[PDB]
This record gives structure tokens, C-alpha cells and sequence, in this order.
């Protein structure tokens, strides 16, 4: 997405970025929610297995 | 250094179509932005229409729009054109030529004569 | 024309794509150096500002 | 008694927060550079060489 990299699942979900916001973070500073940059829908990511 | 191989001369008849080939070298397909234009005997150059294969997006002159394809094909590094209901108005030397992204030279061809 | 370098020249590159293989592989430059990147990666990244 | 009295349990209650508080840390550690560019190694494989 945009020159991000990884593995895993895409869901759809509820996280209301910011206007400005285009990538989320979780604690451990792993990207857990991008937004699409086609359509702009919301997906979390979470890891395979 | 950049060489465009246009096609040779062709006689078509009323109604029918002509396909003119531009064989890229220099490599380049992608990023660049490949042209055509035509001068009928007697007048100037126009331009017909284009193509940028990375982006797959053909723009046409409000003249042309109809009767105009142009397409590309990636795998042989050839751009393509193709005139419709061919008439004598049509009588041309048809170019290619290319305009490199990361550049401001424009590469052409010799001219490939097309009567009807 | 180049600017001075006491005066130098900076432009804006927006809503675009860079084939960047070009620049790379010229052999016209002196040189070519990149800084946090990688030259031959510069095609998978995507950038901003 | 024990109802009442919410420091009655606070041994057994001190077990559970002591080890919650033992794997916090290694999930907050995953978010240093430790000298490197990033915490991420995703960026760090994407960009880089
Ligand atoms: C991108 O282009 C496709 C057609 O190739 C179109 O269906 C889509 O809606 C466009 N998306 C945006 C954000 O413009």
C-alpha cells in the first residue's frame, strides 16, 4: 500500500481516520489499519496464523 | 539514444483501414509518451493522438475522436495506430515520435506514406 | 539555465509517476548518491511532498 | 470482611500485575531503534538494499 510492505489478513473495519491520517499504528508501532488509496475504505491487518 | 521504425507505404481503398507500426529502441517504453501525427501533402503537421503505456491512457485530437485507435504493445516495445473509413483526404506521411519522461527531446521517425 | 547556488531553484513534483530506472542506469552522471534509500528501489516506493 | 476490604487480596492481586506488566514492557521494547533507522523491519527491507 503506497510502499508499505508485509503479511497478512485485510478486514474491513470501523476506524475513523483523520481527513490527514493515512496509515494506523498499534503499540508496538506496527501497522494495524491503512487506508486503501483507491477507494477509501478502512482495513485492519492482522497477522496469518 | 532513441530510434523510432515506422512502417512502410501502403495504397488502401474507400471505407478500409490502415495499421502503422513505431518500433521503439533505446528501450524506454514504458515512461515514455508515444505520438503520432500526419502531413497530407501540401499542409503542415498535425497531431492525431497519443499514447503512455505505463499508464494506459490514450488522448485523441477532437478530430480524431472516432475512427482513431491507438494502442500499445508492451512485450515487443511497438506502439501502434490505426486509421478508419479511409478516404483520399487521408493521403499522409504518418509519424510516431517519443517524449521521454526525465528529458525534453522528441525522437521521430522517417514517415510512413499512406494514399487511398 | 541553472540557478546560482547562492540563489538556488526549488519546484514542486505532484500527481505523477517516475520511472527512475532511467536516471539510475544513464551513465551520464557523476555521480549518483541516495540517502535512506536505495537507488534500485525507488520504483517500488511511493512518496510525498 | 473480605467483601468489604479491597487490599484483602492485593497478594494474589500483585501476582497477575507484576507479570502483566513483564510482557507490557516487551511489547513497548519493540518500538526502539537501538541505532537502527526505524523500529520496523518492513521499512527497513522496503527502503533499503
Ligand atoms: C481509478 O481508475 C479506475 C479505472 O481503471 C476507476 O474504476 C476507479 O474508480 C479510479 N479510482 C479513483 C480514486 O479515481
Amino acid at each position: 500500500f503506497n510502499g508499505l510492505t508485509g503479511t497478512g489478513v485485510l478486514t474491513e473495519s470501523n476506524k475513523k481516520f483523520l481527513p490527514f491520517q493515512q496509515f494506523g499504528r498499534d503499540i508496538a508501532d506496527t501497522t494495524d489499519a491503512v487506508r486503501d488509496p483507491q477507494t477509501l475504505e478502512i482495513l485492519d491487518i492482522t497477522p496469518c496464523s | 539514444q532513441v530510434q523510432l521504425v515506422q512502417s512502410g507505404a501502403e495504397v488502401k481503398k474507400p471505407g478500409s483501414s490502415v495499421k502503422v507500426s513505431c518500433k521503439a529502441s533505446g528501450g524506454t517504453f514504458s515512461s515514455s509518451a508515444i505520438s503520432w501525427v500526419r502531413q497530407a501533402p501540401g499542409q503542415g503537421l498535425e497531431w492525431m493522438g497519443g499514447i503512455i503505456p505505463i499508464l494506459d491512457i490514450t488522448n485523441y485530437a477532437q478530430k480524431f475522436q472516432g475512427r482513431v485507435t491507438i494502442t500499445a504493445d508492451k512485450s515487443t516495445s511497438t506502439a501502434f495506430m490505426e486509421l478508419s473509413s479511409l478516404r483520399s483526404e487521408d493521403t499522409a506521411v504518418y509519424y510516431c515520435a517519443l517524449r521521454n519522461q526525465w528529458d525534453l527531446l522528441v525522437y521521430w521517425g522517417q514517415g510512413t506514406l499512406v494514399t487511398v | 539555465r541553472f540557478a546560482s547556488v547562492y540563489a538556488w531553484n526549488r519546484k514542486r513534483i505532484s500527481n505523477c509517476v517516475a520511472d527512475y530506472s532511467v536516471l539510475y542506469n544513464s551513465a551520464s552522471f557523476s555521480t549518483f548518491k541516495c540517502y535512506g534509500v536505495s537507488p534500485t528501489k525507488l520504483n517500488d516506493l511511493c512518496f510525498t511532498n | 470482611s473480605l467483601s468489604s476490604t479491597p487490599s484483602a487480596l492485593g497478594k494474589l492481586q500483585d501476582v497477575v500485575n507484576q507479570n502483566a506488566q513483564a510482557l507490557n514492557t516487551l511489547v513497548k521494547q519493540l518500538s526502539s531503534n537501538f541505532g537502527a533507522i526505524s523500529s520496523v523491519l518492513n521499512d527497513i527491507l522496503s527502503r533499503l538494499d
